[PDB]
RNA sequence: GUGGUUUAAUUCGAUGCAACGCGAAGAACCUUACCUGGUCUUGACAUCCACGGAAGUUUUCAGAGAUGAGAAUGUGCCUUCGGGAACCGUGAGACAGGUGCUGCAUGGCUGUCGUCAGCUCGUGUUGUGAAAUGUUGGGUUAAGUCCCGCAACGAGCGCAACCCUUAUCCUUUGUUGCCAGCGGUCCGGCCGGGAACUCAAAGGAGACUGCCAGUGAUAACUGGAGGAAGGUGGGGAUGACGUCAAGUCAUCAUGGCCCUUACGACCAGGGCUACACACGUGCUACAAUGGCGACUACAAAGAGAAGCGACCUCGCGAGAGCAAGCGGACCUCAUAAAGUGCGUCGUAGUCCGGAUUGGAGUCUGCAACUCGACUCCAUGAAGUCGGAAUCGCUAGUAAUCGUGGAUCAGAAU
């Protein structure tokens, strides 16, 4: 077994890898059950197909916290990184599409002076 | 322009409040409009005593006002008199039983609200203050110090274009958020007109 | 009024002293009246604000 | 085995009067399972800054409650005589 | 909101950018500073003196109110019984007060060109002098950033650094958390139980161009590996010498000037939301990647004492009566909306769009006929996307959707 923390926005994603059939468990739900009709539910398990495991393997999975969006992409750094302790090797591919970097992008608050907080407001053709 | 206040931008550091007592939703208000009451009279009725700071603390129904004074022979008055006066006077303020203390102040030239004082009341009067900053300077910067800074606007030598004196010494990092710059500021009136005065002492760093 | 105000009228009829009320007694009102100051609540603050009121200070946030 | 959780709005009066509550319980009695943090429920407001125009600051503000634990077991005749006695910190509310 | 027009008054200031939801972070009387009419006083506010009853409470008569008249409980307190402290009321004296004018007489604070990037000093040297040199020149940089050269050598304000929030990790700690692990389970962490995980709090760790290749005199630039983040990683506070004689003397303080039966005070009754038009700033729009009905799944940050209001009952509903709990990361405001599943509607001014108007009712408030918001029924317009110009933005950001809060009894689109 291998596990994998994984983290996104306000999102903790715990991914106990386990050799299997290639079944996963969000919260004691199947993959589809939790993720019901949601494109983006995909995502979360593209980690397994670069370094092809998925038939190979079986994942239960335990996330809290955000929402359906942010824990996608937290079980996948899970993922991504539970795959690494199963064979360290996996990095120099698995790493190439940035499936192991946490992405630190967080709803900051709206700052004033500016409207997207960040973005200033321009002038008119002056 | 202006500078952010000295003491205020560092109070979250080196410089404790002038009043500290448990919060309070309800009774926020009327305790600091009490504890700025009571300054009101130890600004006036402690003048001539060189009054640095008004400390407060407020336990339930009582209050400790420790007045640092320079001289508080004439804050104690004869054979301990005045202080008599005062804490009764006081009393009738707020009827809450209110405490009293006189710690005196070694050496005023360290003393920023101090040196505004000392400057001010030479101008009152009516002397050249190159000299007065000058010299003011010279003290706090000659009892120790690490630095120190005066400024007087309004109109010097009653000119009748207003000017700002400057004058200082060692080291005065406003900016250094650390430094511990202790500050100051005397009115002065006068026949001609009011005028400013702003002293800087920065001692240690830490 | 006048002769709502039967309370000023020390002796009730046949209900018992319960019977006795309050009514304000500046404007008269017997909704809602402070027995402490014996005035309604639009006259306390009248009152308040022109500060006729001793030992009454208005709250502040 | 007695807890107590003291809560407060101000930070250090809570570091004076919990830090007490140890010290004089760790001679009498135990050395106590030793003063705690624990979670502090923020309460924020958020007001202009400016009264007029610039309505784009309107700054941040909060208002603390913060907790402690301490947790003292095995507790002695003298352990407590050490509490009821002395008593300083009035923005402490204490709950033994 | 404003101009104009208007009115008994519809207070005043602000005006190109740096006037126009502008001071008013809330005008129903109050606030107001306006108008008609009735009416007063040491007086709405400050200090003090002399003086026969004097604290205080509750009623009556008259009245539109104000006001006037009048009647009844009755003093502790400092000292002997007289004096006498206190406040209070009348009579009398000495006096206050003014958002009334001038911010080009001003303090303070603030706006603006500007966060724009540079601006200067001490001493030396050059010139009769105003000044120059140093801040020029070559390379380089986002930058007088840095390097090299040079009578310049150093220094100050600025820059950078020093603090806080956010991104990864660790230590301390846990009545939040979770079978992650085991046991019980009304299978609700709920319980036992344990701190791993999330979280909470505090401290600490962490990037510094160091390593690799290329170019270069150097600085440094470009590519690359390692790495959670890299070249100031991302957001705050902070705004130089000075400018416009900028704004405010209605926040406050202040020099001069000006009025003190009245440009003071009280009360009753009237407007600012008056219109043929013109302007600025905004809002709501036209659908089926849509609207509607039922069912159903996830959030964060916030608020609550007479207040948030579960639950029950009455009403189509607003709401009303009753009423539990919490004082609150354990009770409530809450239902999150879009979303998902199912069903319904056909292109016509339409189940598009909601103006306007009629009727009924709820709620706040002393009291909503010019001046309310809200609920239900009925009515249901213009509008089928727009003539000349012009405005907003480079990433979880645009755009789009909904929610809580400050001010606050209540017009925030």
């Amino acid at each position: 077994q291998y596990y994998g923390t994984g983290r996104r926005k306000s999102s903790a994603a715990r991914v106990f890898i386990k050799p299997g059939n290639g079944k996963i468990v969000i919260n004691q739900r199947s993959l589809e059950q939790y993720f019901g009709r949601e494109t983006a539910r995909m995502v979360v398990r593209q980690p397994l197909e670069l370094v092809d495991m998925v038939e190979k393997l079986d994942l239960y999975i335990t996330v809290k916290g955000g929402g359906i969006s942010g824990q996608a992409g937290a079980i996948r750094h899970g993922i991504t990184r539970a795959l690494m302790e199963y064979d360290e090797s996996l990095r120099s591919e698995l790493r190439k599409a940035g499936f192991v970097t946490r992405d630190a992008r967080q709803v900051e608050r709206k700052k004033v002076g500016l409207r997207k907080a960040r973005r200033r407001p321009q002038f008119s053709k002056r | 322009g202006q500078k952010v206040h000295p003491n205020g931008i560092r109070l979250g550091i080196v410089k404790p409040w002038n009043s500290t007592w448990f919060a309070n939703t309800k009774e926020f208000a009327d305790n600091l409009d009490s504890d700025f009451k009571v300054r009101q009279y130890l600004t006036k009725e402690l003048a001539k005593a060189s009054v640095s700071r008004i400390v407060i603390e407020r336990p339930a129904k009582s209050i400790r006002v420790t007045i640092h004074t320079a001289r508080p022979g004439i804050v104690i008055g004869k054979k301990g008199e005045d202080v008599e006066k005062l804490r009764k006077v006081v009393a009738d303020i707020a009827g809450v039983p209110a405490q009293i203390n006189i710690a005196e102040v070694r050496k005023p030239e360290l003393d920023a609200k101090l040196v505004a004082d000392s400057i001010t009341s030479q101008l009152e009067r009516r002397v050249m203050f190159r000299r007065a900053m000058k010299r003011a300077v010279q003290n706090a910067m000659r009892l120790g110090a690490k630095g120190i800074k005066v400024e007087v606007s309004g109109r010097l030598g009653g000119a009748e274009i207003a000017r700002t004196e400057w004058y200082r010494e060692g080291r005065v990092p406003l900016h250094t958020l650390r430094a511990d710059i202790d500050y100051n500021t005397s009115e002065a009136h006068t026949t001609y007109g009011v005028i400013g005065v702003k002293v800087w002492i920065f001692k240690g760093e830490i | 009024r006048w002769n709502a105000v039967l309370k000023l009228q020390t002796l009730p009829r046949d209900s018992s002293p319960s019977r006795q009320r309050n009514r304000c007694r500046q404007t008269g009102r017997p909704h809602g009246f402070l027995r402490k100051f014996g005035l309604s609540r639009i006259k306390v603050r009248e009152a308040a604000m022109r500060g006729e009121i001793p030992g009454l200070k208005k709250a502040s946030w | 085995r007695i807890r107590i959780r003291l809560k407060a709005f101000d930070h250090r009066l809570i570091d004076q009067a919990t830090a007490e509550i140890v010290e004089t319980a760790k001679r009498t009695g135990a050395q106590v399972r030793g003063p705690i943090p624990l979670p502090t429920r923020k309460e924020r407001f958020t007001v202009l800054i400016s009264p007029h125009v610039n309505k784009d600051a309107r700054d941040q503000y909060e208002i603390r409650t913060h907790l402690r634990l301490v947790d003292i077991v095995e507790p002695t005749e003298k352990t407590v005589d050490a509490l009821m006695r002395l008593d300083l910190a009035a923005g402490v509310d204490v709950q033994i």
